[PDB]
RNA sequence: GUAGGGGAGCGUUCAGUCCGCGGAGAAGCCAUACCGGAAGGAGUGGUGGAGCCGACUGAAGUGCGGAUGCCGGCAUGAGU
RNA sequence: AAAGGUGAAAAGAACCCCGGGAGGGGAGUGAAAGAGAACCUGAAACCGUGGACUUACAAGCAGUCAUGGCACCUUAUGCGUGUUAUGGCGUGCCUAUUGAAGCAUGAGCCGGCGACUUAGACCUGACGUGCGAGCUUAAGUUGAAAAACGGAGGCGGAGC
């Protein structure tokens, strides 16, 4: 039920998710993605295997005050690691019914406040990042939030390139994740849109 | 905001670690500490010295088709040969 | 005062009355029995029960003991004749090895060890007590 | 005192455990058993005749005492913290 | 990622060393005695913080039927007559009352003495 | 209250957010009579000289007095 | 096998003093030499120096409680802190056990290392979430600051 930032008007479609902005879900969905982003990579050398060691070692019994079978052992030093990490992927599929209600429920949890869908980027004059930052200025971005910016037509992103105000998401690709860690979403391109 | 998202409120409890616990010295005292030998079935107890053979086959198996649910609902969209995968038989293979 | 470093420089940490022997190659144990005659006399008697105490430790312990009243003489300017071992004492040492007995538990068992363990240090103030 | 005042100790502030009421100087009074005042001695049931007057001065939680046990070779030891709490009434009546 | 036992094992034996103060030798120093010194400490602690109670009860009694005795009559006796007579729920630390006030005590006393004959 | 089962939590590394702090000085180390029901946590003071708390969430090589345990260091036997 | 660190910068210590030396004390450079080449921090065991209170008729798992002396007042003049004299009480820890102070195992002391894990379209249960008589995808394809697609198949749905 939302408004244009220039141009046509739309944006009334868009049942939002019910109950509106349930954050258990959201939990689920961000801890599930970053999950998925996890890379696992383990040096770790566990068993008394991996370790370069030969492994007889002297007298069983009879040496006194000793007990050892190798030098490649855990409850030695420089030895192998009892229990240590492995390469593995810890990457599943969270149910898909939860992958596309998450984003809805993100971008419902915009309705408590500020969000935007846009057309006519042509405000932009190829990019000049300058008069992005003039195209905020003009449509209210202090650029003391934080921005994401969802659309198609390269020259419309990359007039926007900088740490302080925004963060570019291009042929709607969106996360969950992306748009709830930034403070304003401008939806902009309206084709995932409406 | 990622940082005021809650948990999932009872999903998981933490994990269970035999480090410390101030006199947990885990498992059993002797006998079925330190083994991989433990095996719950075997042919040792009770199931052999049972006394069946038989024979096995299963052979043609059939869809279940409730009439229950053919009738009642629906428009009867006349089943017959195709539309039928729609409806839920959903097999295949028999 | 100000603060720390400030503190800091505009004071260099003078160290008068004091001189210190590093690693003299003796047990400390030792030593401290030969210095413990001196510590709280004039540092004339010192000078002379040193040249005559029959250790051998006593040696490097008197070449200390005019060293620091050496420095307190000329650095900061004290009087011979008020001149008295304030302190005395003995500790230490980077304890030698060369480690040439690789040791597989066995065959040399153990032995040796030779300790750097001196570090004599003697420390001289005006008495002034009269 | 076992609970709640006696005798004679008069212009004095001290300690007893928690008085229910809680004011600034709200009055609470005590009957007594002896008295050591008046430069006379006379004994019980003839100070249920007489009342003593004092004034409540704070509300204390006393130092904190830590609470150990421990048993041998069962394992068992046991760590608590334990801060008691006070009035500190003052004494001055009749 | 591991981590390194740093500065958690340290932090917390220097806490139990702490604890060992005027403890001689090997116990106030170093680590494993001073601790299983205070096991038994604890032990100690406990239960003499139970008993202190049953000490003082001792003590005053010892003191109460020394005076009584002072003036003729004894614990059993005193006690007795005193509460024989209704007027003395009077009991607790009363010693200090023998010790310090001697004219109370024997008022006390020649009053446990009507209450018997 | 022992094996055993159930419940709440403390502390440590890493990660994402949040809030911030630091050469008028970070962590670490040192002492300390305060706080908390415990694991523990602050206050200030001394060291240090380049970095780091707090909060939420997630992941662990995550907690030692023992194993004639491992590497190291330093004692006792002794000025024998 | 172990083995790393001055300082921002060599400005890495002319000169002077004690000493054959090693070594240190000044001067000087430097923000700092509370960085000096046995050069970041610098714990603990362990050895000393000085001080405070103490100890030479007392049978001691070293503590614990109670009181007195003495000394000290930065969370700190109090329910204090340190030390002590006397009284009462008081059979290390762990393990293994019918039973441990045990004249039964273990261990010199302090660091630091050191033990219930990981995996599979597995099996079963508890809690939580999404759809719900339906519920889901795998390989793979495509975008990849980002994820969608992919119904092969699997599980309910009928039993004997
Ligand atoms: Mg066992
Ligand atoms: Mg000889
Ligand atoms: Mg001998
Ligand atoms: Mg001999
Ligand atoms: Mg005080
Ligand atoms: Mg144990
Ligand atoms: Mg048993
Ligand atoms: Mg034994
Ligand atoms: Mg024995």
């Amino acid at each position: 039920a939302q408004i244009n930032v220039i141009g046509q008007n739309g944006g009334r479609t868009i049942e939002l998710p019910l109950p509106e902005v349930n954050s258990g879900v959201l939990h689920e969905v961000v801890t599930w993605q970053l999950a998925s982003r996890r890379r696992g990579t383990a040096s770790t050398r566990t068993r008394a295997q991996v370790s370069k060691t030969g492994r007889k070692m002297y007298g069983q019994k009879g040496t006194g005050n000793a007990r050892h079978g190798d030098r490649s052992v855990p409850t030695f030093v420089g030895g192998g690691v009892a229990f240590g990490p492995k390469p593995r992927s810890y990457d599943y599929t969270l149910p898909r019914q939860v992958r596309q209600l998450g984003l809805a429920m993100a971008i419902a949890s915009r309705q408590e406040g500020g969000k935007l869908v846009a057309v006519d980027g042509f405000d932009i004059a190829d990019a000049k990042t300058k008069n992005f930052i003039s195209w905020a200025k003009q449509n209210g971005l202090d650029g003391t939030e934080k921005v994401l910016l969802v659309t198609d037509d390269e020259n419309t992103r990359r007039a926007a390139r900088n740490v302080s105000w925004v963060s570019v998401l291009p042929v709607a690709g969106v996360n969950v994740y992306d748009i709830l860690r930034h403070d304003r979403l401008v939806i902009d391109a309206a084709a995932l849109e409406i | 905001g990622s940082r005021k998202d809650r948990k999932r409120v009872g999903r998981g409890p933490g994990g269970t670690d035999k480090t410390a616990g101030r006199g947990h010295k885990g498992q059993k005292s002797r006998s079925g500490a330190g083994k991989g030998a433990f095996f719950e079935g075997g042919r040792s107890r009770l199931i052999a010295r049972l006394p069946k053979r038989g024979f096995n086959n299963v052979g043609t198996t059939y869809e279940v088709v409730k009439l229950s649910q053919l009738q009642d609902l629906e428009d009867t969209t006349f089943d017959r040969d195709t539309l039928e995968a729609y409806r839920l038989v959903r097999r295949k293979n028999r | 005062f100000r603060n720390k470093k400030q503190r800091k420089q505009q004071v260099k940490l003078r160290k008068p009355g004091f001189a210190v022997a590093k690693y003299v190659r003796m047990s400390p144990r030792k030593v401290r029995l030969v210095v413990d005659v001196i510590r709280g006399k004039s540092v004339q008697d010192a000078e002379d029960l040193l040249r005559f105490i029959p250790r051998s430790a006593s040696e490097p312990v008197a070449k200390v003991l005019n060293s620091a009243k050496a420095n307190a003489l000329h650095n900061d300017e004290m009087l011979e004749d008020r001149l008295f071992v304030k302190e005395a004492y003995v500790d230490a040492g980077p304890t030698l090895k060369r480690l040439i007995p690789r040791v597989p538990r066995a065959r040399g068992s153990a032995n040796i060890i030779k300790k750097r363990t001196s570090h004599i240090t003697i420390i001289v103030a005006e008495k002034g007590n009269k | 005192i076992q609970t709640g005042g006696k005798q004679y100790r008069v212009s004095e502030g001290d300690v007893i455990r928690v008085e229910s009421l809680q004011g600034e100087a709200g009055d609470k009074v005590e009957l007594k058993a002896l008295f050591v005042g008046g430069e006379q001695t006379v004994f019980g049931e003839d100070a249920g005749k007489y009342t003593v007057q004092a004034e409540v001065v704070e509300h204390g939680r006393g130092k904190k005492i830590y609470i150990r046990k421990y048993k041998s070779g069962v394992q068992y030891r046991r760590r608590t913290g334990h801060r008691q709490n006070f009035t500190a009434i003052k004494i001055l009546g009749i | 990622p591991r981590a390194k036992t740093g500065i958690v094992r340290r932090r917390r034996h220097k806490k139990v060393l702490k604890r060992a103060k005027g403890f001689w030798g090997s116990r106030s120093k170093q680590y494993r005695n001073a601790f299983q010194t205070l096991l038994n400490a604890a032990t100690y602690e406990y239960r003499d913080r139970r008993n202190k109670k049953r000490d003082f009860r001792r003590l005053w009694i010892q003191r109460i039927n020394a005076g009584a005795r002072l003036h003729g009559m004894n614990y059993s006796t005193f006690i007795n007559g005193l509460k024989r007579a209704n007027i003395d729920l009077n009991r607790k630390v009363l010693a200090d009352i023998a010790a310090r006030e001697p004219e109370a005590f024997k008022a006390l006393v020649d009053a446990s003495r009507n209450a018997r004959q």
